[PDB]
RNA sequence: UGAAACUGCGAAUGGCUCAUUAAAUCAGUUAUCGUUUAUUUGAUAGUUCCUUUACUACAUGGUAUAACUGUGGUAAUUCU
RNA sequence: GAUGAUUCAUAAUAACUUUUCGAAUCGCAUGGCCUUGUGCUGGCGAUGGUUCAUUCAAAUUUCUGCCCUAUCAACUUUCGAUGGUAGGAUAGUGGCCUACCAUGGUUUCAACGGGUAACGGGGAAUAAGGGUUCGAUUCCGGAGAGGGAGCCUGAGAAACG
RNA sequence: UUAGUGACGCGCAUGAAUGGAUUAACGAGAUUCCCACUGUCCCUAUCUACUAUCUAGCGAAACCACAGCCAAGGGAACGGGC
RNA sequence: UUGUGGCAGUCAAGCGUUCAUAGCGACAUUGCUUUUUGAUUCUUCGAUGUCGGCUCUUCCUAUCAUACCGAAGCAGAAUUCG
RNA sequence: UGAUGAAUGUUACCGCAAUAGUAAUUGAACUUAGUACGAGAGGAACAGUUCAUUCGGAUAAUUGGUUUUUGCGGCUGUCUGAUCAGGCAUUGCCGCGAAGCUACCAUCCGCUGGAUUAUGGCUGAACGCCUCUAAGUCAGAAUCCAUGCUAGAACGCGGUGAUU
RNA sequence: AUGUACAACGGGGUAUUGUAAGCAGUAGAGUAGCCUUGUUGUUACGAUCUGCUGAGAUUAAGCCUUUGUUGUCUGAUUUGU
């Protein structure tokens, strides 16, 4: 099948795509947020062990959390709960989706390192990727940086340098 | 060769073993044995017959092999380089949490400014 | 200045048709001392520190989460 | 104090409440007092909130009135029909629903039933006058979103773009 | 559908107390059809009890010219005998 | 016994676009059969259990089919005679 | 129809095979082929393959039926003082129900070699030619006879063992 | 006719049915009674329910097996080339 891992301190993420029946037959009756040794699967991922955190069967379906049996369902969803977006409020609607625990119906899983084995991944260890952004609140900032009740968040403000062309502005 | 579940007694049905009841809405049902499929015509219940799997779960019967999850506890570990941050001058700044001085001497230095331009505004309006 | 997205409002107005419906609708006429009412408009909270003498941030408390980054699933949907 | 009239309005005591509301919001102006501190005060707005009233309404509702049919004269009441008591539900009255009880309610002044090629009115046509016929349709009120039932959201829908 | 039912009617040979026609109800009457039901059938299988069976005891009858293998022949034209 | 019934032949006037005989076959005629019905009265009237159906076996062939073949007015297909 | 059995010196084992009987049956579909043939319309066949019909012989792993397994459980009435456990209800009733029996209601299997008929032919006379025929002869049918299958002559037999 | 002998029992296996009795329970429609008046108050009744309990019973009479226990294993008749 498929795997969409995550390293999640890094914050990277990479795609794998995999064959051994009998490799995957690890991951086969599992569940979500279970975890699983890496070297059963894969003696690149060794050491490592993984967390599942969803997946997407053929024919586009995904997964949810505990729901349960391993074939697909209709379900009514509404706001605050995954695999819907309202457009409209108040809104709910039936969909189908795919169970939680694993099986061979799955083209994708995804994955996520909680631990890391001994040898590393060029695409998730070896790169990092940073935060996007910066906090936005005071508190939130002096927390970052632990600095106090009158530690000047004005100086210790974040800052983005963006070149329009010749000239430049921190943001 | 496959291998299957009692429909409602949830027993492995061998080949040639049993039987396979195929009712009007399309759906199959599979049985190992006349008991299940009696039992199924007269129409009654795993959940209530006490020697069906259904019922051993329902009732919690030799079930241990699920035990629980467990609760996480470990901070992130990862100061993330938040790339308008260089990573070394985030710490350095982490670091430069004391000498608030500095900021004291901005602060004064910034109200001389702020009396001299509402001196300088009071003056323009003059 | 300003896309996107969150939020707030609206989307129950309007427009179309006359199938149902014969004290039912409806008309004119009453009543709510029998009731709800966004929006408006005008008025309108000194009293909330909880053994309330260190228990507290009151120049002011905390957590997510979208949008976005990137990885993908699907033949396809205002899917995810 | 008011109303034609109240257990009205309003107020007061005792407690209750999983505890509501009583501004951690935003723009423009930036000014005055000084024991000159980022000291103390300070304007014009937008937004938001309890309660009352008002407005926009909504729901129920009183009285009088509707075409043709007796080759429909008795109808309703088992399992709600008329009423009473109490309670639940309602935003709220009320058989709206439930429990108990009584046996009532409508009718030749046409009940009930059936039919309508019937949405009702404001009004249209034609008329000496009286009248007859029509009115899906430019306005008002209803109902409906292929037929039925149900429901979230919200002040407001049994919503249908 | 040679059945049944309704109709037709120059009816071998209908017909009026030789009673005619009709008829609710009734019927161990006769008849047809339909629903349900079924081992009546497709198509047969299995079980039970008492029998049959074997044994101990008891113990008959009908019938009997003599008796008891067939084919054909001829023969009173279909014999166990020739 | 075989009129009657059934079955098969001989001949060949004609039918068959032509052509007696592919397939048919008039007028006439030679036979077979006992699954028809008759005729007869031999056996049985001091009793041979009477129609049909159900069931079951076997036989005959004058073969409906199936196997092989021949002939055709048999191009194939289908059909017909043997 | 099936079943015993005297006497053959005894007893036992293994066998032979005279005679008798005999069984397999029919069709479809794919392909051959929209081919051959035929103007076209239409429309084959041999070989091959998968199946099936009628019949037969067995079998009971599976499914189904049967239930005095009176096996387990349940139910009504009555009786044992109640309980527990049981009796009776001409097998009390119900559900499940193994084992056994059994079903085209289930599964498996159902041989090939020769000699021939009709008919078509070879050579070839009779008839200097011609002819399947007269002599000889070839191939040939669901036919017959064997192979195979079932009994095993109780007056049909062999080999072999131990024989007080 | 003294042994991988045979049997009757027992045990185990395999099967069938469907969770035995008995005990306990702050399970239980509800109803009476108590007084220490209750601040679950407890006692009694009560179909049934839950645990011990896929438990218990039956299981070869034409099922399998046995390192067990207890037994049994010289009666009669006839036959000759």
């Amino acid at each position: 099948m498929k795997l969409n891992i995550s390293y999640p301190v890094n914050g990277s993420q990479k795609t794998f795509e995999i064959d051994d029946e009998h490799r995957i037959r690890v991951f086969f009756d599992k569940r979500i947020g279970q975890e699983v040794d890496g070297e059963a699967v894969g003696d690149e991922f060794k050491g490592y062990v993984f967390k599942i955190s969803g997946g997407n069967d053929k024919q586009g379906f995904p997964m949810k959390q505990g729901v349960l049996l391993p074939t697909r369902i209709k379900l009514l969803l509404t706001k605050n709960v995954s695999c819907y977006r309202p457009r409209r409020d108040g809104e709910r609607k039936r969909k189908s989706v795919r169970g939680a625990i694993v099986g061979p119906d799955l083209a994708v899983l995804a994955l996520v390192i909680v631990k890391k084995g001994e040898q590393e991944l060029e695409g998730l260890t070896d790169t990092t990727v940073p935060k996007r952004l910066g906090p936005k609140r005071a508190n939130n900032i002096r927390k970052f940086f632990g600095l106090s009740k009158e530690d000047d968040v004005r100086d210790f403000v974040i800052r983005r340098e963006v070149t329009k062309g010749e000239k430049t502005y921190t943001k | 060769m496959k291998v299957e579940i009692d429909s409602f007694s949830g027993a492995k049905i061998y080949p040639g073993r049993g039987t396979l009841f195929v009712r009007g809405d399309s759906k199959i049902f599979r049985f190992q044995n006349s008991k299940s499929a009696s039992l199924f015509k007269q129409r009654k219940n795993p959940r209530r017959i006490a020697w069906t799997v259904l019922f051993r779960k329902h009732h919690k019967k030799g079930i241990t092999e699920e035990v629980a999850k467990k609760r996480s506890r470990k901070t992130v570990k990862a100061q993330r380089p938040i790339t308008g941050a260089s990573l070394d001058l985030i710490k350095e700044r982490r670091s430069l949490k004391p000498e608030v001085r500095k900021a004291q001497r901005e602060e004064k230095q910034k109200a001389d400014k702020e009396k001299k331009k509402a001196a300088k505004a009071a003056r323009k309006a003059e």
